[PDB]
Order: structure tokens, then C-alpha cells, then sequence
């Protein structure tokens, strides 16, 4: 969920 | 990279010591919050991490990130007997104890002292924990193990430079290793209990367990 | 115990194998059967224990806290290495075989990481010179932080391991690079062993002995 | 007490 975003960047 | 490359990468890499503002797992809650976003951002700079699918590199985090956690209060903790430090500010003892965690994590504090261990050891470990603890739930297996294999040599180079010979290298390898199990379980215990007693993104950090 | 070659501490833990024993479907009927055998293994494991190198030396408080802390573990440690030769399903005894789809009974995700650990010692090829050796390191090292000679017996064992390495050909590399491989898998038997007995615990008729283990916990 | 206090030292 959230991590694949602030991971991603 | 080199052995000393290895290390360069790990040390320079290092999250900051973060500050802390019933009672006790309010501040314990909020540090691990502020700390996972840190950890996040070191766990890109583990060489070989980022070459992982994205897929991966959460399973891997989300099965882990505990362990990291409490590795890295173990080790600021190491040379402050009978004590956790959760911070620089946030000192606990025993008493201030769920006692059963602290008593392991000062268990494991006592074995890093007793055994000297050093931050290049501490970065070696924290990263190993880190690409092995969900690796055992192909051809990115085989480079997750392959980069296992350059932090096991590079670890035995360590210990190889300091003068040790190559029976102690062996079996400090083995005592290393060894911890991440004790580490393993007080994650799981730590995990049971966190999900009893039930911010954003821990919470996704929780559910996965 | 640490008077012991390494070639006498193998065949110490050889000799001290326990056998391989029977056992006598639904969610019901499965954990009876698993519990039953179980609990018989358990007999046939305090033997094993007292016959481990260095292990009668300790305290008889301590020998009941790490069988009490490693028992799950080293259950699971030698139903992984019965399951090796046995691809995708786990051989819990010679007349006990399930597979995969046949574990969703009660306690699927117990099994998945086992047949995991299993595919990994025979990717590893796992000697069972080896295993014995590991299955003996678990039984010291579980409990020794929930508590000095213990850790020197661990040491015998390293050098144990290393001296089967040593004697396959493998490099030096290949050597500590394989006892890396091989303890860091320690880590996910314990894994397992955590996820397993907090099932346990949610459906407890065990006996007394299997009862008596899961406080410990 | 325990059962396993016996079978270890029997
Ligand atoms: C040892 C305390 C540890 C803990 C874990 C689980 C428990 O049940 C009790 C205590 C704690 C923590 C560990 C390391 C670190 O850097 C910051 C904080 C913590 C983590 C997550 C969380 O949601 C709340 C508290
Ligand atoms: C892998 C199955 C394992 C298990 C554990 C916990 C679960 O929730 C489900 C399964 C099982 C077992 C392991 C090894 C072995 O040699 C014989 C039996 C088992 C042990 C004790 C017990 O009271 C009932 C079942």
C-alpha cells in the first residue's frame, strides 16, 4: 500500500 | 564492490539516531514510525537491494523491519548496560518495563558486548537480516543469495584483519549468525504482542504479519 | 565434549539419531494424528538430547528450558529433512505423506515455508553429517539467551561443520560461505517454529508432555 | 512438578 509509493521515489 | 567497498557503502549509508518528544509505547510508537521512514531510504543504499523487483523489495522489508529496529536498538544500546537506549534522550532500565522483549534485547546487548562487536560487523548483519529474512517465503533468489555470499565475505574479511585466524573467523561467523535467530524470535514475540494491543504506515508493516 | 574430534562428534550425533516412527482426512483426525506423532517423537527426542555432546553437562533446570524453547524447531527441523527427497509435499512419517492442497485442512502457511526450507537443503544438497550438526546447534543455542559452556560446545560444532566442508573439497570461500547459508536458515526454522506454536496454542486433547511444552512458550 | 524432570535423568 504505502510503501510501494515512498519506495518508489 | 570490494570488502571495503562493502563496508564504505554500509556505514556511509547509516540512518540517523532519532530523538523522542500507556505512557512508555506512545514515544516507542511514535520513534518507530519516525525511524521506518529512515530505514526505507538505507534499505535503497544496500547494495543489491534495489536491483530486486519492487515487489520483493517490500516482502522483504514488511517480514523484516522489525528485526532492523530492534538490531539497531541493541547495538546504541551495547555500551549502556542493564539499559535500552531507544534514544539519545530515551533511556530505559528494566524496571521501566512487554519485560520479557526487554529482557531478551539486554540479553543480546550483554552477548554484542561481550563479543565486541563492531559497527562494521553491525552494518553486515543488519543488512543480512534484511535480504534474508522473507527470502525463504529463482533467478532473483539466486542474486539475493549472491549478495548473502559477498556480506559473508566480507564479514570473514573483517575478522581477518583484525588478526583473527581463520578458526576464530569460523566460528565469530557462526556466533554472529547465530544472534539473528534470538533476533528473529524477538521480533515474532514483539509482533504478537504489537498486534494485541490493536500511524499509516506501520500499519502496513503490522497487517503483513 | 570438546575433547571430541570432529570426526567423533559426527559420528557421536549420528549414532544418537532418533528413528523414523509411524503413525497410526479432516481438520479434526489431521492434528490428532500430527499430535499423536508428536508426542511420541518428543520421548524419542529427550533421548537424543541426553545422548547430544556437552549437553548432560548442563544443569537440569536448563537441559528442560532449551528442549522446552527448541522442541517445535527441531521437530520441524527433521520433518524438513525427511521431506527432502519427497519435492512439494512433506513427509511427516514413512505412511504419513501430504502434499501441498492436502495441509488446507486445518496450518497452509506453516506448510508452504517448510516445503520452502526443504527445497532449499536439497538445493543445498544438505549432507546429513550436516544436519545433524545444525539440528544439534538449534537445541543449544535456542534458549542460551533466555537463561558460558554451551557456547564452546557451539563452537565445537562450527568446527565440526567446517571440517565436513573441508573434507568435500570446498574452497575456503565455499566453506564459511556454506556455513553462512546453512545457520542463517536457523532463522527462518525459528520462524516457523514461532508461527507454528502460536497455532497450537489457539486450538489447546494434547497430552502432558505436549501440554507442558506449550507454556514453556 | 514436570513431567520431562524425570525422563531426563531416567
Ligand atoms: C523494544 C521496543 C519495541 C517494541 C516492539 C514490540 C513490542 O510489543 C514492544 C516493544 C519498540 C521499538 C523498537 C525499536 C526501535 O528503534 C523503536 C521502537 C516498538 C516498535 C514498534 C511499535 O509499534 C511500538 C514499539
Ligand atoms: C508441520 C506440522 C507441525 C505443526 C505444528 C503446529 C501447527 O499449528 C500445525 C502443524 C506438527 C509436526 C511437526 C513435526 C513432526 O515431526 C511432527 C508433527 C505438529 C507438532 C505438534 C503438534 O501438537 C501438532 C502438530
Amino acid at each position: 500500500k504505502i510503501l510501494h509509493r515512498l519506495l518508489q521515489d | 564492490l570490494t570488502a571495503d567497498q562493502m563496508v564504505s557503502a554500509l556505514l556511509d549509508a547509516e540512518p540517523p539516531i532519532l530523538y523522542s518528544e500507556a505512557s512508555m509505547m506512545g514515544l516507542l510508537t511514535n520513534l518507530a514510525d519516525r525511524e521506518l521512514v529512515h530505514m526505507i531510504n538505507w534499505a535503497k543504499r544496500v547494495p543489491g537491494f534495489v536491483d530486486l523487483t519492487l515487489h520483493d523489495q517490500v516482502h522483504l522489508l514488511e517480514c523484516a523491519w522489525l528485526e532492523i529496529l530492534m538490531i539497531g536498538l541493541v547495538w546504541r544500546s551495547m555500551e549502556h548496560p542493564g539499559k535500552l537506549l531507544f534514544a539519545p534522550n530515551l533511556l530505559l532500565d528494566r524496571n521501566q518495563g512487554m519485560v520479557e522483549i526487554f529482557d531478551m534485547l539486554l540479553a543480546t546487548s550483554s552477548r554484542f558486548r561481550m563479543m565486541n562487536l563492531q559497527g562494521e560487523e553491525f552494518v553486515c548483519l543488519k543488512s543480512i537480516i534484511l535480504l534474508n529474512s522473507g527470502v525463504y517465503t529463482l533467478e532473483e533468489k539466486d542474486h539475493i543469495h549472491r549478495v548473502l555470499d559477498k556480506i559473508t565475505d566480507t564479514l570473514i574479511h573483517l575478522m581477518a584483519k583484525a588478526g583473527l585466524t581463520l578458526q576464530q573467523q569460523h566460528q565469530r561467523l557462526a556466533q554472529l549468525l547465530l544472534i539473528l535467530s534470538h533476533i528473529r524470535h524477538m521480533s515474532n514475540k514483539g509482533m504478537e504482542h504489537l498486534y494485541s494491543m490493536k500511524s499509516d504506515l506501520l500499519l502496513e508493516m503490522l497487517d503483513a504479519h
